[PDB]
């Protein structure tokens, strides 16, 4: 993605302050809730019946720690979305088959769990360089589908 | 909403359709799994090689489902009330794909009724297809 | 459909929103120009500068409308009657902006209400808007 | 866009055939049809109170050739739709304020019109040539938007 200074410096600051584990299982758990068709994908992980259940439930926030985990290592290589995740791309489409769309979502999702854990310090240009970024990174993983 | 035309162009594109409805409903997923190749994610099941009797079953049961949607356009909620469970609770298909199937039996109907496919009827399969879609989806959450 | 317990979550939280509901409508614009670039492409007659008053006056327009929506969940087609004609007669606004600005106005919603903006309130809300955006854009063809 | 060189040619096989004017007020009109909203650049146009005055609208066949004219132009170049497009793609944004949705709705009315046109000739194999180039030019016209 094309990011400039401000908006680079915007996203780097805002992410040193996230906890992961955390923010992973929200994003994870509130996916599962607003776009409850994604629940899909996870048929192993137990009950997801009530939001209380998704969001207590410890697969969903060990899997949402391991995702966002990834999420932030595109961060750093922010500069070839494209590269560092067609691994991931690539297993996302043959082994997962996890339509990319559900990456769209997760990153419009990650975005209300930020605007929400730091409310106002995640202002408008913030808000508009992370879309940049969720964008980039749904395109960076969608990118080697087949 | 489907106007009262809209649905007079529908029934009489679709008539056209009529026994074809199964091939060109085979065709149109034949043409969405090509153009749009992530639609493919929901059918790793099936042995999607063209021809293959899955997409032929497939492609039928899609059709008679149409069928069944024009036959009771003025109260489709109600006639795809089973498809519609079966979407939003076991097959949970993202509802970004629907439009693009839409537009692959658009496709498949333009170039299969050169007569009929006006501007008009166009406008009026392309609602209905809307509508379709939004009843399918309508129990998603 | 909005479950009486997506209704009790919208009015709850639209509850919380008060009289910053137009505040809210213009930050939830600023958003989307700042996020969504092309929504710009429906005010080039308008300063979409930070802090710009017409933004604002707009924003307010908006939130009333929400408000409105809101005090008539059971019956918003009705009370937008006025508002789906003129987005599809007169501005013409493609339907796709519609998600955009539901989305800017969710993150308006998450910054603003810390408290209130639980998973299952994020997902009544997001019905909601879906809904708005549906009613807004029904008169379109 | 990525086109393997086969379907470079499917491309270029079958658009030898199209008349560039006929399609160009087809797909116009058909859009202005279909999607009503995109006639709101069209005022100056005249009547467009019917499809049948939509089609026959003269200003709308008139604009259908110069932006097909365009079109054409820029499969000579599907290697660089980009630059191809950079400056039609800033007038759009600037001067004319044009959603680039209208772009996407008028690459699908495009591929409609393409599939009316050629029967059976436009196969399956053919639509995803075509719907690549589509979004390609889509995505072009719309890369200089801010
Ligand atoms: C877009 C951001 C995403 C990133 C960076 C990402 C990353 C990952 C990674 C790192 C794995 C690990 C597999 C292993 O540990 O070997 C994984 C697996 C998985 N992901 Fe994603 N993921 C993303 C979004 C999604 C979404 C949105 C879904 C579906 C809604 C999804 C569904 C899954 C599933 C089902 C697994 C495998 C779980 C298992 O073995 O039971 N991912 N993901
Ligand atoms: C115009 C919209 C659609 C119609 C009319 C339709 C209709 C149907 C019907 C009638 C069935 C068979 C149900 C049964 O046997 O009881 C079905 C199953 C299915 N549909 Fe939908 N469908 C539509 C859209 C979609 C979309 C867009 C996708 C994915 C891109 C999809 C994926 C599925 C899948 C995967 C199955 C089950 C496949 C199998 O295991 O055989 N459908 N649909
Ligand atoms: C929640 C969805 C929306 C609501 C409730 C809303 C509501 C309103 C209201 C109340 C007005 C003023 C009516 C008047 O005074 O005549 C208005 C005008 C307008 N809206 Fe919408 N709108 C929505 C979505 C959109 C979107 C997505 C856009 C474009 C990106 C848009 C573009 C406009 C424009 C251009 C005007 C008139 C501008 C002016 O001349 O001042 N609207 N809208
Ligand atoms: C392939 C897609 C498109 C191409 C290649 C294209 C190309 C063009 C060209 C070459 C012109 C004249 C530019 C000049 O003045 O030098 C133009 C003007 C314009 N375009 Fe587009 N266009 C596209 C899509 C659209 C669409 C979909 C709309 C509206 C929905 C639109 C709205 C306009 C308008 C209103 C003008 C000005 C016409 C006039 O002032 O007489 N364009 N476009």
């Amino acid at each position: 993605v094309h990011l400039t200074p401000e908006e680079k410096s915007a996203v780097t600051a805002l992410w040193g302050k996230v906890n992961v584990d955390e923010v992973g299982g929200e994003a994870l758990g509130r996916l599962l809730v607003v776009y409850p068709w994604t629940q899909r994908f996870f048929e192993s992980f137990g009950d997801l019946s009530t939001p209380d259940a998704v969001m207590g439930n410890p697969k969903v926030k060990a899997h949402g720690k391991k995702v966002l985990g990834a999420f932030s290592d595109g961060l750093a290589h922010l500069d070839n979305l494209k590269g560092t995740f067609a691994t991931l791309s690539e297993l996302h489409c043959d082994k997962l088959h996890v339509d990319p769309e559900n990456f769209r979502l997760l990153g419009n999702v990650l975005v209300c769990v930020l605007a929400h854990h730091f409310g106002k310090e995640f202002t408008p240009p913030v808000q508009a360089a992370y879309q940049k970024v969720v964008a980039g990174v749904a395109n960076a993983l969608a990118h080697k589908y087949h | 909403v489907l106007s009262p035309a809209d649905k007079t162009n529908v029934k009489a594109a679709w008539g056209k359709v009529g026994a074809h409805a199964g091939e060109y409903g085979a065709e149109a997923l034949e043409r969405m799994f090509l153009s749009f190749p992530t639609t493919k994610t929901y059918f790793p099941h099936f042995d999607l090689s063209h021809g293959s009797a899955q997409v032929k079953g497939h492609g039928k049961k899609v059709a008679d489902a149409l069928t069944n949607a024009v036959a009771h356009v003025d109260d489709m909620p109600n006639a795809l009330s089973a498809l519609s469970d079966l979407h939003a609770h076991k097959l949970r298909v993202d509802p970004v794909n629907f439009k693009l199937l839409s537009h692959c039996l658009l496709v498949t109907l333009a170039a299969h009724l050169p007569a009929e496919f006006t501007p008009a009827v166009h406008a009026s399969l392309d609602k209905f297809l809307a509508s379709v879609s939004t009843v399918l989806t309508s129990k998603y959450r």
